[PDB]
């Protein structure tokens, strides 16, 4: 065991709205957003994203 | 104390281990340095007599630099 | 003495509570759960891994036979075969043209990476609750931890404090749970002794350097077709990497309730779920004679904004007359509007701006400043900030959650429709008895 450095995503930039947030993401290579509520039920997501 | 992934020094700081036995000083004390086995020199250091690893323009530049001088030994450096 | 209290389970809110006693001074009562830990007893079922095929070196026999033998290693395959003629390089190796006897064996060990890269079966019975409190009395601070069964007396050192039975009985991992590299999934591995070939589980022992691994990954010997010597064999893809490769997504993201799951040992943290009924026993050191406490001659509140956000965005101010000088608690007689301070100075006569929160439309709860209940009402508006990164510091209500104007929409329509129907009722009977008595 060791430690290895991986790459830090761009941070994105959050819209608020009623009730919903909406992310803005870039990446240049594939990356993982994964989401969850905090609520009796998790309605658990996963995504690769690649692109704006 | 810190995640075991990092060393501590001898002072209450904690570093990543990536700079342990690395041949550069990162805690204030030196703890980092003088406790591994590395023993590598690179071709520019010239290792001494005494087996301590100083640079090579060092040697017999009229001034002691080792512990017991090699540099400045006639037999190393004919004048 | 004793209090009894039900603080919700939020990791991190803090909750306030006025306790008191006649001739008593109140004394203001903080209650915080730094951190809740959930921890189930375990029980492991057996340790898997990649197994890395074992392929011994032949034995042949150049005018004989052998016989299959009986071996302890897991999934043992023998087979033999009638006639080889096998080669090497330098020839024949046998001198018999059909008389060769050629046995194969093949089993199955574990893989020499399979110390880092191992998967361990898991059976969770009932899981049970431990939390940290800062519970706060007084000029005082102290931290304690303690087991949320109703029985346990978790006490720093004389707080004797008792955390009731949990609301509900809640918890993230079913019956069978598998662990890899601190990576917690939920999955129903067979269990031990009845191995399926190309699945999960495989091969398993009780430990890695048990020597009793047993296995079924479905060998199959062939016979022989090349000249020089061979042992050809095909087998199961291994079910360890395929489950790795149909893993799914772990508990770290799929358990709800926000609770965070880590090893070592397998537990989750900081959930929050249900209510906690807890109850204080406060020594009577804390406690201080009314009389020595200043008392408030009068106290009028008045209220600048408010808006029912998750933060403290609230504000209230008040005047006050008091015959001395000292410190006094201030609480919030509501279940919709928390205070920020818990106590504050006082100077004969002055005002002390004081920061609030709530989730009803109405500021019309009772403030009292040790002693001396106040009436508040405002004209609480709705915030701006669609999302805030902070939980909301009290649970919503009902009977609070409504407007005053809507509360006086609805029982003016309510009460028209009712008084109608009496009034018609009512002339309708005298009207009745009028025609009854015309004859
Ligand atoms: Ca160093
Ligand atoms: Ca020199």
């Amino acid at each position: 065991p060791t430690v290895c450095r991986v790459p830090l995503a761009h941070t994105p930039t959050v819209t608020k709205w009623f009730k919903g947030i909406t992310l803005h993401l870039t990446a240049t290579r594939p990356t993982l957003l994964t989401t969850r509520k905090l609520g009796l039920r998790a309605d658990a997501t996963a995504e690769w994203i690649t692109g704006t | 104390k810190c995640e075991p992934s990092q060393f501590q020094c001898t002072n209450g700081r904690c570093i990543t281990l990536l700079w342990k036995c690395d041949g550069d000083e990162d805690c204030v004390d030196g703890s980092d340095e003088k406790n591994c086995v590395k023993k590598t020199c690179a071709e520019s250091d010239f290792v001494c007599n005494n087996g301590q690893c100083v640079p090579s323009r060092w040697k017999c530049d009229g001034d002691p630099d080792c512990e017991d001088g090699s540099d400045e030994s006639p037999e190393q450096c004919h004048m | 003495f004793e209090h009894a209290t039900t603080v919700p389970n939020v990791p991190g809110i803090p909750y306030k509570a006025l306790v008191e006693r006649a001739g008593y001074a109140p004394l203001n009562l903080e209650i915080t759960v730094v951190s809740s830990e959930l921890t189930p007893s375990t029980n492991k079922e057996y340790v898997t891994c990649k197994f890395h095929t074992v392929i011994p070196s032949p034995q042949v026999k150049c005018c004989g036979s052998l016989e299959c033998k009986a071996s302890s290693k897991a999934d043992y395959t023998c087979r033999v075969f009638g006639g080889v003629y096998p080669f090497m390089w330098g020839g024949a190796q046998c001198f018999c043209d059909s008389e060769n006897t050629q046995l194969s064996e093949a089993y199955v060990e574990f893989a020499p990476d399979c110390t880092i890269d191992h998967a361990v079966a898991l059976k969770v019975h009932t899981a049970a609750l431990k939390v940290g409190l800062r519970i706060v009395y007084g000029n005082t601070t102290a931290h304690l931890d303690t087991f949320v069964n109703g029985v346990t007396p978790g006490s720093s050192r004389d707080l004797k404090v008792i955390a009731g039975p949990i609301s509900a009985a809640f918890s993230p991992f079913d019956h069978k749970v598998v662990i890899r590299k601190g990576l917690v999934y939920n999955y129903d591995f067979p269990e031990y002794g009845a191995m399926k070939p190309g699945a999960f589980g495989d091969i398993q022992a009780s430990s890695l350097y048990a020597t009793d691994i047993v296995a079924r990954t479905d060998i199959r010997l062939l016979k022989p077709s090349v000249k020089n010597i061979h042992v050809p064999y095909t087998q199961a893809v291994s079910g360890y990497e395929m489950w790795k490769n149909n893993s799914g997504r772990p508990l770290q993201e799929t358990a709800p309730f926000g609770c965070k799951i880590e090893v070592e040992p397998l537990r989750a943290s900081n959930c929050a779920y249900g209510h906690i009924p807890i109850s204080i026993d406060i020594p009577d050191a804390a406690f201080v004679r009314s009389s020595e406490s200043p008392t408030i001659l009068e106290v009028s509140c008045t209220v600048a904004d408010c808006i029912y956000s998750a933060d403290f965005g609230g504000s209230l101010t008040l005047q006050y007359k008091a015959d001395r000088e000292g410190h006094c608690p201030v609480h919030s007689h509501s279940t919709t509007a928390v205070l920020k301070e818990a106590t504050t100075h006082v100077t004969a006569t002055g005002s002390i701006t004081l920061h609030f929160s709530t989730s009803s439309p109405q500021a019309n709860f009772i403030v009292s400043l040790c002693g001396k209940k106040t009436t508040c009402n405002a004209e609480c508006k709705p915030p701006a900030d669609h999302i805030i990164g902070e939980p909301h510091k009290v649970d919503q209500e009902f009977q609070a959650a409504v407007s005053k104007t809507s509360w006086n929409w609805l029982l003016a329509l309510f009460g028209g429709a009712s008084s109608l129907i009496v009034v018609g009722l009512i002339v309708l009977v005298c009207s009745s008895m009028l025609i009854n008595t015309r004859r």
